[PDB]
């Protein structure tokens, strides 16, 4: 993984207009609606019966906020994602048992949410830069699996 | 399998695409060529610069096919029969690439249909494009 | 779509597996856990060491399901219906992992059936395991 | 690429017994039978219509030989697969226009052929070592695509 200076500036400029908590809850709710097998980790969260129940569930919103907050802090370390997500990688493998294909699905749902939120500002080149970033984050979180 | 509610969602969303289907089809291909450059290996004969007539024409033909599938959603295999033969016997695009274009069509729709792209509609569109992709690769072997 | 020649090939190959089907199911999971370590996330409650009786048990169950599928090759969705319900609504294994066990299945048959794993039989078996996987994930959404 | 001492020893010892030309022709033949859309690059090779025709076609066997010969040379440079395959990477992208997913398909077919040829000697741990190596080589060959 490698970004040009141009790609980096495009990622950072758009991320400055993101409400991390709102975007986090909308991407993580849409992950659970669109790919419902990812609900397997969240039986303790209550009502996930319909799309409206998922999107309105406060435990789903809390999880999204935690996950995007970590993603966000990762954007300050684009030159060292493997070193930044090393400990979280170990935790997702050894303790949480999350298949890393889930990270890839979240990445594509997040790109769809940014396009929905920014409309025409989310141009083809800006999408291409974010596609590299989410693949890089997913690769960094899968790195310590064994 | 598409549920009755999925069919209703797709028909509503594609109806709001209306006359822009061909422009959106072209934008989805441009988005895929930039984000996933290995897909450019199937178009070495194309001028791939932004706004080329070849890319605009490909966009329009792919939109027309999707419009035919929405109108015949209960009979896709028969409606897309000639296209499933062409992709299996002549173009022979590896099946992984259908998931990359479907992703780029979903991004394109999200960016142009702010009111209509709800969680439930996103889910129905994703399933519909997976079913179209399944029909277009059904005769590969 | 499985042709008459594909069905004949699959029934002849699985017939030679015979009473070894559970042994071979177990070896396929063992091959899969070592080759693709991410699939171990679905069995945190298992002892995955070589020789494990829990892996042997899982191998036998899967192999019996496949025997049932071979016997009902024209009626697979109904014969595997409980099993498609279980994977979609309780186990919720991501669909990508069925490609990985199918490859490991094929490697195990090649390693144990030299005379029978011809190019044509290998192509029919891969088509059959993709069909089984398609039925098992058909109710996920 | 990083391989344990155990994985590297497993790879090298088995490869000392491979007849590169025979295994190459068998693996490339099976690739064209099992995943027939891969025949799109080989329209000038002759009759590819049935399994027997593909397996007995001399141009398929020569192509198999070629490709496994270069693969074999890569096994001598396991610490730097990207630098070793950089020139062929650019050739496959710019001149031959081959989608790199084809490299992953050949890798899996090659694993199946090694199991078919060696039997019980191709154990679970040996296969695992080879899975890492074929994945490494496909990634090295896709590296210079743009
Ligand atoms: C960008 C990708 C992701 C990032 C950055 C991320 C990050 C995190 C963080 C920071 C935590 C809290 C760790 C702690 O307790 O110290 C966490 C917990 C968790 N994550 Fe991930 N996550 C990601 C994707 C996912 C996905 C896709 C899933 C499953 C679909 C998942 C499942 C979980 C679960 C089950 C927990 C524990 C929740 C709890 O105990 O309340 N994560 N994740
Ligand atoms: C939603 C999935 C798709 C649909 C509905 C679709 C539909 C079509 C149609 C209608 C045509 C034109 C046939 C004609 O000229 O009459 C076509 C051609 C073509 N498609 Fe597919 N396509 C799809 C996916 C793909 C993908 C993923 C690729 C490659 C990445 C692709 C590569 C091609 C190529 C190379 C041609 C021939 C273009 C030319 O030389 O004019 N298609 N497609
Ligand atoms: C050919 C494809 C497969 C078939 C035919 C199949 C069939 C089965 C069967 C018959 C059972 C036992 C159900 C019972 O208790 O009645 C089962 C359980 C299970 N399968 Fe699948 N399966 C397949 C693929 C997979 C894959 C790829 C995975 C994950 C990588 C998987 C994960 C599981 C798990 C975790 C269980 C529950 C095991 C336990 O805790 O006892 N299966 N499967
Ligand atoms: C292990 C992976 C591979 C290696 C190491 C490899 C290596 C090579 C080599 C050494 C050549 C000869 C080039 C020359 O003229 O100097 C070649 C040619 C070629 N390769 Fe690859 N190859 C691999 C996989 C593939 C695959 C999977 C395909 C497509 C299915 C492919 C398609 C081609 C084509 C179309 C040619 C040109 C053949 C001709 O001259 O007619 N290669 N490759």
């Amino acid at each position: 993984m490698h970004l040009t200076p141009e790609e980096k500036s495009a990622v950072t400029a758009l991320w400055g207009k993101v409400n991390v908590d709102e975007v986090g809850g909308e991407a993580y709710g849409r992950l659970l609606v669109v790919y419902p097998w990812t609900q397997r980790f969240f039986e303790s969260f209550g009502d996930l019966s319909t799309p409206d129940a998922v999107m309105g569930n406060p435990k789903v919103k809390a999880q999204g906020k935690k996950v995007l907050g970590a993603f966000s802090d990762g954007l300050a370390h684009l030159d060292n994602l493997k070193g930044t997500f090393a400990t979280l990688s170990e935790l997702h493998c050894d303790k949480l048992h999350v298949d890393p294909e889930n990270f890839r699905l979240l990445g594509n749902v997040l790109v769809c949410v940014l396009a929905h939120h920014f409309g025409k500002e989310f141009t083809p080149p800006v999408q291409a830069a974010y596609q590299k970033v989410v693949a890089g984050v997913a690769n960094a979180l899968a790195h310590k699996y064994h | 399998m598409l549920s009755p509610a999925d069919k209703t969602n797709v028909k509503a969303a594609w109806g709001k695409v209306g006359a822009h289907a061909g422009e959106y089809g072209a934008e989805a291909y441009e988005r895929m060529f930039l984000s996933f450059p290995t897909t450019k290996t199937y178009f070495p004969h194309f001028d791939l610069s932004h706004g080329s007539a070849q890319v605009k024409g490909q966009g329009k033909k792919v939109a027309d096919a999707l419009t035919n599938a929405v109108a015949h959603v209960d009979d896709m295999p028969n409606a897309l029969s000639a296209l499933s033969d062409l992709h299996a016997h002549k173009l022979r695009v590896d099946p992984v690439n259908f998931k990359l274009l479907s992703h780029c069509l979903l991004v394109t729709l999200a960016a142009h249909l702010p009111a209509e792209f709800t969680p439930a509609v996103h889910a129905s569109l994703d399933k519909f494009l997976a079913s179209v992709s399944t029909v277009l690769t059904s005769k590969y072997r």
